[PDB]
């Protein structure tokens, strides 16, 4: 009444987007189909690697489900879920990450033509919810207790379809003695902490008992300290080394010229006193996060005692793990008992990079890999596939078992729930027998990486499983199908367990969601 | 694409996309402007 | 005849201002507006509805089918929405249950005013229609219940109450979801039978850590809270048991600084020489008292110095960082210890009890066990959450809190006083307000009979998400209400409701077997607030909005 | 879809040209765009749509054929079934709507079976062998025009056409004009074959009453108006003369370019009289001849008006070119397009004039039409419709147009096939067993070219807001037992479809549902042509305008 416009009120703010209608939950699947389309190619071991280049133009080369997707910036609300279900699979088990985008992007795909039908989106989310809890019981029985043979097998599948897979005759060696220095109920992740050299070639990495850290500072009487040590004594302190300010606040007030001179001697006794009680006790070596100054470094010069500063929090952690030491924060409280040792020491250049060698331990908890390569990249990916195969045989140590790999799971999962679907319902069976066939999806596109022919395969695979039971198979080498228990191909159960279960959330949430909205 | 914005990754048209064997030989080309520099 | 007066005297306002009145069709286009974001909760109704993915400015997307959730994060511009909008957040902060009801129903209300303003009543006839037909429902809710939860707690009866509160938001699997809320309200009961105490409940009591990775059958629950923290010096199992001693100190550990102007006064090098060593002195004596006490844990509230750190490693004292404050309130409810702020020894009878302590992978990070054992009780028990996607990490976090706020409904009132589920409390009342509009003569019978069909909404709701025709079942369902009461007493008929897929043809028998009731103390809260947001918007005769 | 490919990398070309997989995938998307409309308008189900040209008209069409049309697509392959819906009008005349259906869901089907990496000559054949023995299948199955004693046919074929369209609920009413109509314009030719002259029957737009009470017109409707208001606007008595001449009878120049030149001006003016005389001259000999009605293609001058109303002669100009071909026969009449024979002299033959009962000029709501009705030598028909607007009548032209198009194939082959899903969910049980036989990589193949014909069958029950699977799941139930029913009629399993006002699978033949056998098989054949094409492109180049 105020005007003759008289506006007409719109329920929402301008900008925001529509929804309802017909295909907005197909909007949904268009979506994570077309980000599963990136990582089909990428699974099996003759699979493919997708270069990415950022916004800052940084090279990253990944075929794993997980850091493809992290490199990505997805705005797509429903296109986010594969990148949870590729985070949480990074976090715990850490393989098979994209074998669950894979999985859960095909469960999508098979109730598109579903919604186009008269189904109702939560009769969809029943026979998925169902299948589900026989698949992991199925599980159960495909592993064995295996407490008999006492990481060898399930470390060379683990670097599959990744670099150094070809080399896994050396790289895995390293990889078993790596958790076995972990004691049962810690298994530290930062134990096993790997550091990468730019330059040099892959096949020259070697192993050592212990953390080794980069200098990253040039100390003037850093050259006069012995760089070999016969029976070296590491000391691990918190304290700072130097002429400066003590605690937090710096002020002098002195009347008389005769007292000024002793203020200066003061300051200089009070610094060597500390450097006093250190070489008394005969510690060979100081670690220390905050800095060290050129005087406390010269004073460890003439005594032959190797000093070192800057080294991060997450380093020395190591250290206390790696010789058996202490962190003492004073230097007044240092006892014998609390110094580590070692076999040797030995100062050795890495790639125009000098690194201190910690090794000869009797009991050290500490695994530190050097890794060389070509490429910025290459030493990423080689630690990329040792920190993937590390987990598994972690996960290993809780809980052995065996599960048949190269799509032999999905077949034999998929057998059992063919039969239940022909049992009741008939209703649902359209849904079971589709989730069956949804699973069918990992060993299809492993084989067509290869190019081998799909058809053949699969029409053997189904009509085999009589007298192939639960180990029956794919065989790359002779290009035929056969049992890959005497193929020794292994895998642990929490990896299928897992990705079963996180396709299936990951589909029932959007297929629950038919409408988007998005503010602004 | 039904009427409807569809983007997955933010930058879309910024980014491109290269695969088949278009992007095999642009990556042996590439080498080879580089060799041809070395080789003299 | 070329360009229009355009509204003369109008510059008594700005140019923002807009008037606009229930003549011409204004108040039909308010209602009209209810109906955009009506359908949007209507999907999300029932244990088949469907959530709703919104995504903010920040790109936080929240999915959750809850209608109080939902319009947080939209941008409202009707004025007579926000009292739709604001009347559902007040459910959900009162009683933290039954809020879609309030947003379907205020909905509904308006739906079937549309009919009632075009046969020409006015808006204070409308008023008292609802009003005393409003009078009349909540009186009928009293006679129609059935059972009563008696004792606290029980571990059968608690799965007749957070269940099928539970059962609308993430329904999954029945039984997992309403194990891990049943477990942790237990802990929190003080019990103490026969003592004639006054019980209490506390709906922040019950924490739940969201945690990705895993699946939902791997949760559990935790007596003791649940932090993500690494331990500075060491980690310790404390496999010595013979529980523990701990203490906690809101105010950080290090050497006490005047507040104005803190700094060294040194005015000879003798004092200089002693004021290095003097430090170290100050914190072996405050914390060797804290040792002879058995205190192996100390919890702190702020950033504790390093001097301080290094003799609480040499006699193996744990180190607790506890930002903020609410954090570190609920750390003294486990143990039963009081906080003081000195660095002094602590009082024997302050300290408190955790047996164990414990730092394990979980999510990939370490995280510290306070759970509690069978003896020594604790309160403000935690329930680890495991899950693929953080999205339905905290939809489920606010659907076990509509099961803690379940729980609270147990206290403040003389009982749980259970109402039929599956929308019979709905259905009940068309019948009876049928009656009661015919008893009431004049022209106020015309909003009394209307008012009882806005209840129709819930059978036809939870008909429609679950794939059924709602012409074919729901006249069905009133075969059971048409037959009234026969000439003996013991009439089951009060149980019937609607049913989800199956075999349709109504169906779940009774649904006393079913175990899905309803709280009679959200029904009550429930239509109240729907009635005042639906009278509200009928009570305004003009709406005004400024700059737009 | 993703992100868009380098443009031309060594390749040098000036416009866009995509390789691998992203062209078929493109090309699905561009007919599963274009589908989605005509989905919903199958069936009695479906529901119309509204087009806007944003000049502020509109227009209500409800088959594919038009909304194609008028809908601008400029995908390469999307333009395949624009103008293949144009196509099936003009073989069959009906079916636009289920011809696009089947041919998007032939590619979207064939999508994944490229992922598979089998080549489409592998597709193409087990899609061609598969319909060898479907078109087969359907001469088996059909059914004898015979039934009863009675016709009890032609009633029910036009109630078939008339549904998913706004007049399906008076298709009772709309079935015997549609039948009567086509009957009466029938003709001969190939020495005994009967032929029927579709569009020949005038479907005029009067405003007023309701559909329901459309009259038939036993006789041809001319639109036009009455050249003079003088002229007798009823005209009785039997044996009614009707001239129609294709000549101007306006004055006109003398010859084309030549030019007049006078001398002597005591002639300039006899010269011109004689110029306005001749005209008169062929007026005189049809006013002689006594003709009651005289049908003129071109306008006609004031000279020849005076005329006909002294004579009483009803005169009508600018008349369409066909619209008089069709009167000439009915009424028996000759089309004179010059008034000349063998001989040197000029006379107009009274052979050249039509006959018929009555001559009566009919004005509706603006719409003036005279009605031509009981011609003598051939009989002929004409529907004058009635509704809301003249858009409203706009799809009731075209609803009626595809009801005599259907009736003419039952006529000419009496071979029908029951409706409502029937050839398609029985082709689906013949082809799975024929699938197991040839194996290797057809079986997958031919099993895909089932479950493709199935989206017809569904999308009844989709747009019905029911449940499309107890629909279906006891439709195949019927179908499946159908092949198995082995020889003894107690047979039966066949001839059901599904109900959609019921929810019901009941037999189609008590139902009154019928379709023409040549129906299936063009649609067949032209929604496969359409999707071989788009599965043997592999590369698209898009060249930019200059
Ligand atoms: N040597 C092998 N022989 C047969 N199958 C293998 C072999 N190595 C890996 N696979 C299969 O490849 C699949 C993917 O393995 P991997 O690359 O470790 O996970 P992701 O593809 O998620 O990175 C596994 O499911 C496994 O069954
Ligand atoms: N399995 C079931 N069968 C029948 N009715 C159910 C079932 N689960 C829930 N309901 C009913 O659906 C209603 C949904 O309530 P809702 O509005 O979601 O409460 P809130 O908004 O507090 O979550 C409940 O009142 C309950 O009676
Ligand atoms: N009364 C009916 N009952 C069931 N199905 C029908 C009925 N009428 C038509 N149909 C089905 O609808 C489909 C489309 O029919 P129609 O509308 O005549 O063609 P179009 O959709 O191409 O215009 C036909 O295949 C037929 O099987
Ligand atoms: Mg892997
Ligand atoms: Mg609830
Ligand atoms: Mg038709």
């Amino acid at each position: 009444n105020f005007g003759s416009q008289t506006p007409t009120i719109v329920v929402l703010k301008e900008g925001t987007d529509a929804s309802q209608g017909k295909g907005q939950i197909i909007s949904n699947i268009n979506a994570c189909v077309a980000v599963q389309e990136a990582l089909k190619p990428t699974l099996g071991p003759l699979g493919s690697d997708i270069l990415i280049v950022t916004s800052n133009q940084k090279t990253t080369i990944s075929n794993d489900g997980a850091t493809i997707l992290k490199l990505l910036d997805v705005v797509h609300p429903a296109a986010k879920t594969l990148v949870d279900i590729s985070r949480a699979q990074d976090a715990e088990v850490g393989d098979g990450t994209t074998s669950v985008t894979i999985l859960a992007g095909e469960l999508m795909k098979e109730a598109k033509p579903f919604l186009e039908e008269g189904i109702s989106s939560h009769l969809i989310m029943k026979g998925y919810r169902k299948a589900v809890s026989l698949a992991v019981e199925k599980i159960n029985e495909l592993a064995v207790d295996i407490t008999s043979e006492k990481l060898e097998r399930c470390a060379r599948t683990a670097m599959s379809s990744k670099l150094i897979h070809n080399n896994a005759d050396f790289f895995v060696k390293m990889c078993v003695d790596a958790v076995l220095s972990l004691d049962r109920n810690d298994l530290d992740d930062k134990l096993i902490g790997i550091k990468k050299i730019p330059g040099g070639a892959m096949e020259e990495s070697l192993f050592i008992n212990g953390v080794a850290f980069k200098k990253t500072f040039s100390y003037a009487g850093f050259e006069q300290q012995p760089k070999k040590f016969n029976n070296p004594k590491i000391l691990s302190l918190n304290v700072e080394l130097e002429l400066k300010a003590e605690k937090d606040n710096a002020e002098v007030r002195v009347e008389h010229v005769e007292d000024y001179q002793a203020i200066v001697d003061a300051e200089w006794q009070l610094i060597f006193e500390k450097l006093r009680q250190v070489e008394e006790t005969g510690a060979n070596i100081v670690l220390s996060k905050l800095p060290i100054g050129d005087l406390a470094t010269q004073f460890f010069a003439d005594r032959n005692i190797f000093c070192a500063g800057r080294v991060s929090a997450d380093d020395m952690n190591r250290v206390i793990q790696a010789v058996g030491g202490s962190i003492q924060s004073t230097t007044s409280d240092i006892k014998p008992e609390h110094l580590g040792t070692c076999a040797l020491f030995e100062e050795m250049q890495i790639g125009s990079e000098r690194y201190n060698l910690f090794q000869g331990c009797p009991q050290a908890k500490t695994c530190t890999l050097l890794l060389r390569g070509g490429a910025e990249q290459v030493i990423a990916e080689v630690e990329r596939s040792l920190h993937d195969a590390i987990m598994i045989v972690k996960r290993a140590l809780q809980n052995k078992l065996i599960v048949a790999g190269g799509g032999a799971t999905e077949m034999e999962v998929s057998k059992c729930l063919r039969d239940y679907s022909k049992t009741i319902a008939g209703k649902q069976q359209m849904i079971i027998n589709a989730f069956a066939k949804a699973l069918e999806v990992i060993p299809r596109q492993l084989c067509e990486n290869a190019g081998f022919d799909a058809i053949e395969i699969l029409n053997k695979l189904r009509l085999a499983h009589s007298k192939g039971e639960k180990w029956y198979g794919v065989v790359f080498e002779t290009e035929n199908i056969g049992d890959n228990f005497a193929k020794f191909v292994w895998e642990p159960a929490l990896v299928k367990i897992n990705a079963l279960n996180s396709a299936t959330e990951a589909t029932n949430l959007i297929l629950s969601v038919d409408e988007t909205i998005t503010n602004k | 694409e039904m009427g409807r914005p569809f983007i997955i990754v933010k930058d879309q048209g910024n980014k491109k996309r290269q695969h088949g064997l278009e992007a095999k030989k642009s990556h042996i080309l590439a080498a080879r402007s580089v060799a041809s520099i070395i080789k003299t | 005849s070329l360009r229009l007066p355009q509204n003369p005297n109008a510059g008594l306002f700005k140019q923002g201002y807009n008037s606009y009145s229930n003549a011409d069709g204004q108040i039909i286009k308010s209602i009209a507006a209810i109906r955009e974001l009506h359908q949007m909760c209507l999907t999300s109704m029932g244990p088949c509805g469907r959530n709703k993915i919104i995504v903010n400015h920040l790109g936080k997307i929240i999915i959750t089918n809850d209608a109080a959730t939902m319009l947080r994060e939209l941008d409202i511009v009707h004025p007579a929405v926000k009292v739709l909008v604001m009347a559902t957040e007040q459910q959900k902060i009162d009683m933290g249950d039954g809020t879609n009801l309030v947003m379907i129903l205020a909905g509904e209300l308006l739906n079937v005013s549309e009919k009632l303003i075009s046969m020409g009543l006015s808006a204070v006839e409308i008023i008292q229609g609802y009003n005393m037909a409003r009078k009349f429902t909540l009186k009928e809710l009293d006679e129609m219940v059935v059972g009563e939860i008696t004792d606290k707690n029980d571990k059968n009866e608690l799965l007749k109450m957070i269940k099928p509160v539970i059962s609308s938001k993430k329904y999954g699997s029945e039984d997992i979801l309403s194990e891990l809320v049943s477990e942790a309200v237990s802990h929190v009961l003080p019990v103490a039978q026969q003592a004639g105490e006054i019980p209490y409940f506390n709906v922040d009591s019950i924490r739940v850590v969201k945690i990705m990775g895993g699946s939902l059958s791997n949760s559990t629950v935790i007596k003791g809270m649940v932090f993500n923290r690494e331990p500075e010096g060491h980690v310790k199992s404390l496999s010595e048991d013979k529980k523990h001693k701990v203490a906690v100190f809101t105010c950080p550990l290090d050497i006490a600084n005047t507040e104005t102007k803190g700094t060294v006064l040194l005015h000879n090098a003798q004092e200089m020489l002693d004021f290095s060593k003097g430090e170290e002195k100050q914190i072996d004596a405050m914390m060797k008292e804290i040792a002879d006490m058995g205190v192996e844990c100390i919890v702190a509230g702020a950033g504790v110095g390093e001097l301080a750190l290094h003799y609480l490693n040499r006699y193996g004292i744990l180190v607790l960082k506890v930002p903020s404050k609410f954090e570190l309130r609920r750390l003294c409810r486990v143990c039963g210890a009081t906080p003081l702020p000195r660095l002094g020894a602590p009082t024997p009878e302050e300290l408190g009890l955790v047996e164990t302590v414990k730092t394990m992978e979980i999510g990939g990070d370490r995280v510290t066990v306070f759970k509690q054992e069978q003896g020594e009780i604790s309160r403000t028990s935690t329930i680890i959450l495991r899950g693929a996607t953080q999205n339905n990490l905290d939809d489920i976090e606010r659907a076990i809190d509509d099961g803690v706020a379940a729980v609270k409904g147990l206290m403040k009132p003389s009982g749980g006083k259970l109402l039929p589920g599956a929308g019979a409390t709905e259905i009940e009342l068309i019948s009876r307000i049928t009656k009661y509009g015919e008893r009431t003569p004049g022209l106020l019978q015309l909003a009394i009979k209307q008012f009882a069909v806005a209840f129709e909404v819930v059978p036809r709701t939870l008909a429609e998400t679950a794939g059924l025709d709602v012409n074919e079942v729901l006249p069905n369902l009133y075969a059971a209400h048409n037959v009234t009461e026969p000439g003996a007493v013991k009439t089951d008929h009060l149980y019937k409701g609607v049913d989800i897929d199956g075999e349709s043809d109504e169906g779940v028998k009774d649904i006393r077997e079913e175990n899905i009731y309803d709280m009679l103390a959200t029904k009550k809260f429930a239509i109240n607030v729907a009635t005042e947001a639906a009278t509200t918007v009928l009570s305004i005769d003009q709406i005004i909005m400024a700059k737009k | 879809q993703l992100f868009n490919n380098s443009r031309s990398d060594t390749l040098f070309l000036g416009g866009e040209k995509i390789s691998g997989d992203d062209i078929r995938n493109q090309n699905v998307l561009a007919t599963m765009a274009v589908a989605n409309v005509v989905k919903s308008s199958l069936g009695p189900v479906g529901l119309d749509k509204m087009l806007v040209d944003d000049i502020g008209d509109f227009t209500v069409t409800n088959d594919g054929a038009t909304i194609l049309s008028l809908l601008d697509v400029q995908h390469p392959a999307g333009k395949i079934l624009v103008e293949l819906a144009q196509q099936q009008d003009r073989e069959i005349g009906d079916g636009t709507t289920s011809v696009v259906i089947i041919a998007s869901e032939l590619l979207k089907r064939a999508n994944e079976l490229v992922k598979n990496k089998i080549h489409p000559t592998t597709i193409i054949t087990g899609f061609r062998v598969a319909l060898r023995e479907a078109i087969r299948f359907i001469n088996e199955v059909l059914s004898t025009s015979v039934d009863t004693l009675g016709k009890e046919t032609l009633i029910n074929i036009a109630k078939t056409s008339m549904s998913s369209k706004i007049i399906g609920a008076d298709s009772d009413f709309f079935s015997n004009m549609v039948v009567d109509a086509l009957l009466a314009v029938k003709t001969q030719n190939s020495k005994g074959e009967i032929k029927y002259p579709v569009k020949a029957v005038n479907v005029l737009k009067a405003h007023g009453k309701s559909a329901t009470e459309s009259l038939l017109v036993p006789g041809y409707a001319l639109n036009c108006t009455v050249a003079s208001q003088a002229m007798p606007k009823r005209i009785a008595g039997g044996n009614v003369k009707i001239a129609c001449l294709d000549l101007n009878l306006q004055k006109a120049r003398m010859a084309m370019g030549v030019q007049i030149n006078i001398d002597d001006p005591e002639q300039l003016e006899q010269i011109r009289k004689r110029e306005a005389g001749i005209v008169l001259e062929r007026v005189k000999k049809i006013i002689d001849a006594g003709a009651q009605v005289v049908l003129t293609t071109k306008g006609i001058d004031d000279l020849c008006l005076k005329e006909f109303v002294e004579a009483k002669i009803m005169g009508v100009r600018r008349c369409k070119k066909e619209d008089l071909r069709r009167i000439a026969r009915a009424t028996g009449a000759t089309l004179v397009s010059s008034m000349s024979n063998l001989e040197g002299e000029e006379t107009f033959e009274s052979s050249y004039l039509g006959l018929c009962d009555e001559v009566v000029q009919a004005k509706f709501s603006d719409d003036e039409c005279i009605l031509i009705k009981g011609t003598s030598k051939h009989s002929s028909s004409s529907i004058i419709l009635r509704g809301a607007n003249d858009y409203s009548l706009d799809e009731m032209e075209r609803s009626l147009h595809d009801s005599l198009s259907v009736v003419k194939r039952t006529l000419e082959s009496g071979n029908v096939v029951p409706g409502g899903g029937c050839v398609e969910a029985a082709l689906n049980i013949y082809l799975d067993n024929f699938a197991t036989t040839v194996g290797s990589r057809e079986q997958l193949a031919i099993a895909e070219f089932a479950a493709a014909l199935l989206i017809i069958p569904k999308t009844l029950a989709v747009n019905a807001a029911k449940d499309s699977s107890e629909l279906v799941a006891k439709l195949r139930s019927y179908h499946a037992a159908s092949q198995m029913a082995k020889p003894e009629k107690r047979r039966s399993y066949r001839n059901y479809g599904l109900d959609l006002i019921r929810g019901k699978i009941v037999d189609e033949i008590h139902a009154g549902v019928l379709e023409p056998t040549i129906s299936k098989v063009k649609s067949l054949k032209s929604a496969l042509e359409a999707c071989v094409a788009i599965l043997r492109i592999d590369t698209m180049i898009t060249v930019d305008p200059e």
